[PDB]
């Protein structure tokens, strides 16, 4: 499957999971 | 969900497909874009064209001044013998000295007569028209000689 | 000089102080002269220093030169640029002129005297006197004519102007049978200044040009000698005011009038302004664009005639609402453009889709494209392209240039009419510098509501 | 309406040639609709209404019909000019008019009038 | 003849009749209050409070009246969706006509206040004229101010005396009104510490009582007094206009914002939310942990909550508005029937592929769908002569995994189109539209419009401090 | 804060418009301008650049593992072109239609092979090149030139490069550009 930020990333790309810690 | 047919037009590109995008290319010379250099190049091709021209105005024309058709008539002019007085030109630089000015000459006194016949066919006068275009032939005729 | 303590007139004022002075007014405008021509011989130089032989007129920006092309200097057939001498003799010979002018102006602004009536009366005038001030029209209304009658002997004779619709191809052709018909000759007068008629701008034959010319010449020279041997009549007089500023005022409006007939003429005319040395017109760009598909497509292999677009109303060709068959798309608002390079497969009725299906030259062709790509369309950096264009291409229509360029002086021509014109009515009725105080005409006027 | 005869073949006699004709799509699959909606080129969808975007709108919406039809057209040789090889008579026909791209019913059209043509 | 716009300055050296005027304005508010919650009341739905709650019925009162205890009605519903076993006096119902009493009664004492201006109390003893105290009114109001809040603080809020106010989880699935405990700590000034609510009244509350009793006692200094005319009414007007305004933008922002005194439960989700996927990564989250238990798709997606899946949905997004777009949420939407299920799309390779959600900032966003790297691999391309990603050549098939298309597979190219563009906009729910006929359009929460207009009227405040306050600084120039 | 001077009266880095770069087994000189592409249009994608402005105007590089170790052995040019058809896309568009000018019933799009040639690389191995130009009834960008050119590397791997430039683009110079890059395309 996808992770979480796997799935809510490309479903949503400015969301906090994958806008945060990215570094 | 149907795959984007198909089609060999490469014989489109011999019946001068890419003389638009040749003309379009800033980059290459305005005469090589105009295509003046091409045909000064080609004697044979320029020849060949000033053959095609005498035609249109000997064995041509007549018709429409017979009917009228002075639009036909008048667009039968320039159309293709368009390039005429160039080729007519360009020939004439052929020969040298008083070879190319005497041919110049002649190709002076058909481009005056092309130009009274033309005018003949605006006042649409068909009398005139028809012994102007004889005057046109004969003037033809003789630069075809020097220049040929 | 002068100062304002003894003109009333502030130094932004101060050319309004030689109304008068007819002696300094004389080296104002003879100085103003050498600058023009001065531009003329300096620019035309500049020019054809910087015109190179592998680009088109059009596309290195040069604006005098197109001109002296026109005139059928160093042109050949196609309009192909063969030497550029001629215009450098123009340059030099207006550049040496312009010192003569700036000498006169220089003299007759400092040592000439100030005013001539008292030395000179031949040339001493004074405003309102009528019987002089037509007479001094009637002197430069001959002089126009001249020039006119000068243009039509280089057509007729000392060469010939070039013809863009010359027969078998376009090159110089000396005038023979210049148009003399009235009704040919002043039917460019009374056609409308709307679409199809054109106005004056529809002239599309040589022949016409130079027979107006023709009448123009005389009527000017025989106008000349009329106001040379007439003075205004009595309706004149009680109908205009007569004084320096008035008579400026009818200038700037006229002038600003011809200024906008100037850019409607460069941006639409063709055979006036030939578009091998001034490039395509805009309607001629969108019907090239039309021409240069259509003839793609047909060769791919495209039924240009039955070929329906998405609106229906035909993809490459349609009809004009007259019923002219006409290109299709939105090209369809110039169907009245007409040009040497789609004329001979036109015919009675609109275009002729025989000549379109056979019989279309390979130049009909290369011009069209050519035209396509250098269309009127620019920015003021010279960023070449239709809008929202990458900064690749460096080149802005002279067209545009000029039609732009007098179109905003026609503008502020106009404006100083009104200026010069309402300033001339109040000073002749005495309220230019304001009110009395003591005579308010609206405290005399009835109290209204 | 869209007038035409579009691949007509008539095969009567010298008068009255009937013949069937193809009468296209007034409109074309790109033709965009007001809402943008159209057959190759458009949105499909109601995209002004978010929550009505799919629904009885289909009728308008993805639908976009560019289906030909077909028109019965009659021709007749009024006179013929033998020396010229040039005919002329009278023509009738009814074809379909606009289905909007189905959105509407289309309406049969009369089109009567005169056709020249040269036999060269 | 003084000017319309000078017509209340009549009252402005009347201490009589600016007590009657403002009894007026009180009665007015008190009235509107009741009123607009009957209106309510009679206007609402309690029959689901998951898919139909206050904020999407459009209510704008009852949160908070909700939010301070309210509940029960005497209707014999709960707020919470059971019965009101007993409603009592304090029923949304009572409090309203309590409001609308209110009204009446200061609406005589507002008469009595205006025939009877002339009183004693107002005169001064020294010069007999009409003259106020301002230093000390503000001192002892200032005092009973703080009393109020450390009470509502220390009683109403702590639940020791007051019912308590509404708490909920992070995510809003379950909350009501229970008692709440000061924090008095650094977490107590997070926006989102309910605590802080009970400690800052308490603190705020004993303070004022204290700064009360100094501008009671000390007196002012006679530069601050003449600098700062703290003998014109109009300067009192002016502070008090600045105050009102500052508070104004505050309350907004916090609505805004969203904090512990905004429940989403009771005013909606806000705006950051969505565009954070808070209740998104929460639902993926769960489902992932039963996919790790060993649960299937179906499984893990019907243990998600409906309520949780609605938050999930562009539609409650508060910023997904218009300003004429008037009515409730349920409106322009239809009213939540139920939930479709979570909408599983994956091509014919199987990948799975994810839908990208329309961004708030756009009203229309092409439908796209990317795999976990994020690369596009399918979409509903606008041009369809040569397609690259078209749903149809892409071949992609959607399956519901929970909801009403529970187990349901879909491979109709419309069919999965149609559910792709449902997914954009968050999680498919079935909406009805016929009884309010919703026009499909999307309508703002509540908590959007409360801060639209509270910033305006903050905004326009602005102007009122500073027209006000210049007239206090050039009284001279503006006399007359 | 490295303390490179400015290059004040210095001399411009690159003039040429092409940027040389270097892949997996194969090397091309992308044109300056364009920008690295993030969108895997077809399978195999390795290579993928566009235009700063119009997204027509891309470059795609595929490198598909093949058993044939020539060019040649995927049969005659047209074959392969047959082969690698998918490139040129797919109408999705399936409404029954006859109101296109130019195009045939039912039929939106139209790509019209222009020329084909076998160039040969300093190494030895040939590479199929096909010149097609791609139309549609709705005629935009004037159309969409195709440049495909495809061989195998040492590596026993297709290699093949599709550059599309809209007509529109293509007479005002974009043509120099993609003739460049599809020239400078070599595989090893
Ligand atoms: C401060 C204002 C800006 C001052 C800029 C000074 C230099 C300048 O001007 O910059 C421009 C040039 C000097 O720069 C050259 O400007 C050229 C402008 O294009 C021209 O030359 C091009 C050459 O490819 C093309 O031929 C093109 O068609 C042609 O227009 C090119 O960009 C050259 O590359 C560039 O070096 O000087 C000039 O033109 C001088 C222009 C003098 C006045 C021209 C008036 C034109 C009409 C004005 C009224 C109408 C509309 C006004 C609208 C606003
Ligand atoms: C006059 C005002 C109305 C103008 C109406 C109009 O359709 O305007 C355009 C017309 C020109 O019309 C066009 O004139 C064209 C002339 O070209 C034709 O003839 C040419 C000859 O070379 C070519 O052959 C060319 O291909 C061919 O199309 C054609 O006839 C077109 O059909 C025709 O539409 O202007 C004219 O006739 C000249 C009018 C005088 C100049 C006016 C300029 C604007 C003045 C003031 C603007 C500001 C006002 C402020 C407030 C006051
Ligand atoms: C409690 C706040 C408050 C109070 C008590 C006052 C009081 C006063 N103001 Mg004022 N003002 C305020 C806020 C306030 N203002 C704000 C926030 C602004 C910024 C917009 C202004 C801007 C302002 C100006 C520009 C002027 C005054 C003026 C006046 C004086 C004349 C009143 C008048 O014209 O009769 C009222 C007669 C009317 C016809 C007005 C009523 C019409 C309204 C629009 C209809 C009611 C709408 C609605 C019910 C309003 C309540 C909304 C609320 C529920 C949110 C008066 C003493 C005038 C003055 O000269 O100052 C001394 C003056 O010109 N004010
Ligand atoms: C086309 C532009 C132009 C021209 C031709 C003139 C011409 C004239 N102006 Mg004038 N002026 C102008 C623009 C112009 N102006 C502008 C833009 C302003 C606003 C700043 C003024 C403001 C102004 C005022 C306030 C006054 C004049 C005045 C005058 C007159 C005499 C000048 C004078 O008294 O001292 C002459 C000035 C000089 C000797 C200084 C140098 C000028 C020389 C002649 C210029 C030569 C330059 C050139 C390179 C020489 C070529 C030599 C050759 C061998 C190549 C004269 C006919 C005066 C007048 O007569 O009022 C009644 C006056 O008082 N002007
Ligand atoms: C050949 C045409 C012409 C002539 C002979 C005059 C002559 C005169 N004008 Mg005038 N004017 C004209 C055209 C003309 N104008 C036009 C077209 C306009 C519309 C814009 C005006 C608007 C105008 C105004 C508003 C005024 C005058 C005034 C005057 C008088 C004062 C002279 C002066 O200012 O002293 C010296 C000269 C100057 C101070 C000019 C300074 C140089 C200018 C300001 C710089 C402009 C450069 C320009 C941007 C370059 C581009 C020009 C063009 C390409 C757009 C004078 C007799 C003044 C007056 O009182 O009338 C009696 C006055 O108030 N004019
Ligand atoms: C509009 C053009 C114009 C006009 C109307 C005049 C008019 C006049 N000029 Mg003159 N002049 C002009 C252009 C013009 N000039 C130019 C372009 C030059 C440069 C060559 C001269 C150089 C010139 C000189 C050197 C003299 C005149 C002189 C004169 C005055 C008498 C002429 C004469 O021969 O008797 C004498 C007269 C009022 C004479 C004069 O005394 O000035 C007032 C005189 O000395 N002009
Ligand atoms: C241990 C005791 C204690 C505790 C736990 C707290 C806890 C808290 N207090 Mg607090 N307080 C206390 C004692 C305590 N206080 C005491 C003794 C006083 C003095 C009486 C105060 C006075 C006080 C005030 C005035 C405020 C708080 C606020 C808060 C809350 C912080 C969230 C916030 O800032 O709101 C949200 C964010 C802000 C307020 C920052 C924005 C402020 C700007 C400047 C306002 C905008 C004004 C301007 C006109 C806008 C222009 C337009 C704009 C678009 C730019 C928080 C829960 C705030 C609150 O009530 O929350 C709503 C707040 O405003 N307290
Ligand atoms: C006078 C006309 C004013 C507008 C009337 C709208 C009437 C209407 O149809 O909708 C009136 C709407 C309700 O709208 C109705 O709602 C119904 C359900 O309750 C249904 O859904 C109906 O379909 C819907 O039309 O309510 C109101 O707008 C009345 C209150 C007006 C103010 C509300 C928002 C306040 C925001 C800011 C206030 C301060 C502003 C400061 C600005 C500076
Ligand atoms: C009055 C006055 C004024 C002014 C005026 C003017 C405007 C003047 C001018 C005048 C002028 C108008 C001048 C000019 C001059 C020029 C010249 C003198 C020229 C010369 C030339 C030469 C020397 C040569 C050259 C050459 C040739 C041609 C060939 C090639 C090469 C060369 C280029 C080298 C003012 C405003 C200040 C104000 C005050 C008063
Ligand atoms: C060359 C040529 C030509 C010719 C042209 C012409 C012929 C022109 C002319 C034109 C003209 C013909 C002009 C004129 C003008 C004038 C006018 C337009 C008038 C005006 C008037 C006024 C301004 C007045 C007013 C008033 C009144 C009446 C009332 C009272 C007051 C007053 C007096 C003010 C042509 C075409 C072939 C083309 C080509 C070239
Ligand atoms: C007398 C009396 C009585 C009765 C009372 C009552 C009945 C009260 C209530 C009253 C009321 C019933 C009040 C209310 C009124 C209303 C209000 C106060 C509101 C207004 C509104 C507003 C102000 C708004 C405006 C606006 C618009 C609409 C648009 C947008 C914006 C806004 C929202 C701003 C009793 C039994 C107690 C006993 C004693 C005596």
């Amino acid at each position: 499957v996808t992770l979480a930020l796997d799935k809510d990333d490309p479903a949503k790309e400015d969301s906090v999971k994958g806008l945060r810690k990215d570094i | 969900l149907t795959p984007v047919d198909l089609f060999d037009d490469r014989s489109v590109r011999d019946r001068g497909f890419d003389l638009i995008y040749e003309a379009r290319d800033l980059d290459l010379p305005q005469n090589v874009r105009e295509g003046f250099t091409q045909a000064r190049a080609s004697l044979d091709e320029t020849k060949k064209r000033v053959k095609e021209s005498e035609a249109r105005i000997d064995a041509d024309l007549d018709v429409f001044i017979q009917k009228s058709y002075w639009t036909e008539a008048r667009e039968q002019l320039r159309r293709q013998v368009g390039t005429l007085r160039f080729d007519l030109n360009t020939l004439a630089s052929t020969k040298e000295k008083e070879a190319k000015k005497a041919a110049l000459g002649l190709r002076k006194e058909f481009i005056q007569a092309v130009e009274d016949l033309d005018f003949a066919l605006r006042e649409k006068d068909q009398a005139s028209a028809a012994k102007k275009l004889e005057i046109t032939k004969a003037k033809l005729d003789s630069v075809l000689a020097a220049v040929l | 000089g002068r100062d304002q303590e003894t003109t009333g007139f502030a130094w932004w004022s101060g050319n309004a102080r030689l109304i008068n002075l007819s002696g300094k007014l004389l080296g104002a405008h003879v100085a103003h002269a050498g600058l023009i021509v001065f531009w003329a011989g300096a620019m035309n130089l500049f020019e054809v220093s910087h015109f190179v032989p592998e680009k088109p007129m059009y596309e290195q920006g040069l604006i005098l030169l197109p001109h002296i092309a026109t005139l059928g200097y160093g042109v050949g057939p196609g309009g192909e640029i063969i030497d550029t001498f001629p215009y450098f003799v123009s340059g030099v010979l207006h550049l040496i002129s312009s010192a003569v002018l700036g000498f006169g102006g220089v003299y007759h602004s400092l040592i000439g005297p100030e005013t001539l009536e008292e030395s000179y009366p031949f040339f001493g005038y004074v405003w309102k006197d009528k019987n002089k001030m037509t007479n001094i029209l009637g002197y430069h209304l001959i002089m126009l004519g001249l020039g006119a009658w000068l243009l039509v002997w280089k057509a007729m004779y000392f060469g010939g102007v070039y013809d863009t619709w010359a027969p078998g191809g376009g090159d110089v052709r000396v005038i023979t049978n210049p148009t003399t018909n009235a009704a040919v000759i002043f039917g460019y007068l009374v056609k409308s200044p709307f679409g199809g008629d054109g106005w004056i701008c529809s002239v599309d034959n040589m022949e016409d040009i130079i027979g107006g010319h023709i009448w123009i010449g005389t009527l000017e020279i025989l106008g000349g000698i009329w106001h040379i041997y007439t003075t205004p009549w009595p309706w004149a007089r009680r109908a205009f005011v007569w004084s320096g500023e008035a008579y400026l005022s009818y200038s700037l409006g006229a002038i600003g009038v011809m200024g906008f007939i100037a850019c409607c003429m460069s941006w639409f005319n063709n055979t006036a302004y030939p578009s091998e040395f001034y490039g395509p017109t805009g309607p001629e760009a969108s019907q090239s664009q039309a021409f240069t598909f259509l003839v793609r497509d047909q060769r791919l292999g495209a039924n240009v005639a039955s070929a329906q677009g998405p609106t229906g109303l035909g993809k490459y060709l349609m009809r004009s609402p007259t019923g002219e068959i006409i290109f299709g798309g939105e090209t369809m608002r110039f169907w009245d453009f007409r040009g040497p390079w789609l004329e001979p497969l036109r015919g009675p009725n609109g275009l002729d889709l025989n000549k379109l299906k056979n019989d279309i030259q390979p130049w009909q062709e290369r011009r069209a494209a050519e035209y396509m790509t250098h269309a009127p369309l620019g920015s003021l950096n010279s960023v070449g392209g239709v809008a929202t264009e990458i900064n690749a291409v460096n080149f802005v229509s002279p067209r545009s240039w000029l039609a732009c360029s007098h179109f905003c002086l026609g503008f502020f021509f106009f404006i100083g009419h009104l200026w010069h014109a309402g300033r001339a009515r109040a000073a002749a009725a005495g309220f230019e510098k304001g009110i009395d105080r003591f005579d308010e005409p609206v405290l005399s006027m009835r109290p209204l509501d | 309406f869209l007038f035409t005869i579009k691949q007509f073949d008539g095969k009567g006699t010298l008068d009255g040639i009937k013949g069937d004709f193809l009468v296209p799509s007034y409109r074309g699959s790109s033709f965009l609709d007001p809402k943008g909606r159209g057959g190759s080129t458009g949105y499909d969808n109601a995209v002004a209404l978010p929550a009505r975007a799919d629904a009885e709108e289909l009728l308008k919406e993805n639908v976009k019909i560019t289906k030909a039809l077909k028109g019965s057209a009659v021709f007749s040789v009024a006179k013929v000019d033998p020396v010229t090889g040039e005919i002329a008579g009278v023509f009738e026909s009814i074809q379909p008019s606009d289905t909007d791209l189905g959105a509407k019913p289309p309406k049969d059209i009369k089109v009567t009038g005169l056709w020249y043509a040269q036999l060269k | 003849g003084l000017p319309w716009y000078r017509v209340h300055t009549v009252v402005i050296n009347d201490p009589g009749r600016l007590i009657s005027v403002h009894l007026m304005h009180t009665a007015l508010v008190s009235g509107w209050a009741g009123s607009m919650a009957l209106f309510e009341i009679s206007v609402f739905d309690p029959s689901d409070p998951v898919l139909n709650p206050m904020w999407r019925q459009g209510m704008f009162v009852l949160p908070f009246m909700t939010r301070l205890g309210i509940t029960q009605s005497w209707g014999g519903w709960t707020i919470s969706g059971e019965t009101a076993t007993n409603p009592g006096i304090w029923s949304y119902e009572g409090v309203a006509a309590a409001h609308i009493i209110l009204s009446g009664a200061l609406f005589l004492a507002s008469v009595w206040h205006w025939t009877y201006w002339d009183l004693e109390l107002f005169r001064d003893p020294r010069t007999g004229k009409t003259a106020l105290d301002l230093p000390k009114i503000f001192g002892i109001h200032l005092f009973l101010s703080g009393l109020l809040c450390f009470g509502f603080g220390a009683f109403h809020v702590t639940g020791v005396f007051g019912p308590g106010i509404w708490v909920s989880d992070p995510y809003g699935l379950t909350g009501r009104v229970q008692p709440v405990a000061p924090s008095w700590g650094a977490d107590g000034f997070d926006p989102y510490n309910p605590g802080g609510i009970a400690s800052h009244h308490i603190a705020a509350g004993i303070l004022g009582v204290l700064a009360g009793l100094f501008h009671l006692c000390v007196r002012p200094s006679i530069r601050l007094y003449f600098g700062l005319s703290m003998g014109s009414i109009e300067t009192v007007l002016s502070s008090s206009i600045a105050a009102v305004f500052w508070a104004a933008f505050v309350v907004a922002g916090t609505m805004w914002y969203g904090s512990a005194a905004t429940p989403i439960e009771l005013f909606g989700p806000t705006r950051y939310q969505w565009d954070q996927g808070f209740f998104q990564q929460e639902i993926q989250k769960r489902v992932q942990a039963s996919l790790a238990e060993g649960a299937s798709l179906s499984d893990a997606w019907s243990r998600i909550p409906e309520k949780l899946a609605f938050y999930d949905y562009i539609g409650n997004n508060p910023a997904k508005g218009g300003l004429f777009r008037t009515g409730a949420m349920n409106s322009g939407d239809g009213i939540a029937v139920g939930w479709l299920g979570h909408a599983s799309f994956k091509d014919q390779e199987g990948r799975e592929l994810f839908v990208r959600r329309m961004p708030t900032f756009f009203e229309t966003f092409p439908v796209l769908l990317l795999d976990k790297d994020g690369i596009v691999r399918a979409d509903v391309p606008f041009r369809k002569a040569e397609s690259k990603y078209s749903i149809e050549q892409v071949g992609v098939s959607v399956t519901f995994y929970g909801g009403e298309l529970d187990g349901l597979t879909f491979t109709d190219p419309a069919t999965v189109k149609k559910y792709a563009r449902k997914a954009q906009l968050g999680e498919i729910f079935e909406f009805d539209r016929s009884t309010l006929q919703s026009d499909g359009v999307f309508r703002s929460s509540p908590r959007g419009w409360f801060t639209f207009g509270h910033v305006c009227f903050a905004l326009l405040f602005f102007f009122g401090h500073i027209w006000h306050g210049a007239r206090t600084i050039f009284r001279d120039v503006f006399a007359g | 804060a490295y303390g490179d001077s400015a290059n004040v009266f210095g001399k411009v880095t690159n003039k040429s418009g092409f940027v040389p770069y270097a892949g997996d087994g194969f090397a091309l000189l992308l044109p300056a301008k364009w920008n690295p592409s993030k969108e895997n249009d077809f399978p195999g994608v390795i290579l993928r650049y566009e235009d700063n402005f119009d997204a027509v105007n891309n470059l795609v590089v595929i490198a598909q593992d093949t058993d044939k170790k020539a060019i040649a052995d995927f049969g005659s040019q047209d074959k392969f072109l047959e082969s690698v058809s998918y490139l040129l896309g797919k109408q999705a568009y399936s409404g029954e239609t006859q109101s296109e000018g130019g195009f045939a019933p039912n039929r939106v799009s139209a790509a019209s092979l222009l020329d084909v040639s076998t160039t040969t690389d300093k190494k030895g191995k040939t590479y199929y090149k096909y010149e097609l130009l791609v139309r549609s009834a709705d005629g935009d960008e004037g159309g969409r030139h195709q440049l495909i050119g495809a061989t195998v590397g040492s590596d026993n791997k297709l290699y093949i490069i599709k550059i599309q430039i809209g007509d529109k683009r293509w007479f005002k110079g974009a043509k120099k550009e993609a003739m460049g890059a599809f020239d400078s395309f070599t595989v090893v």
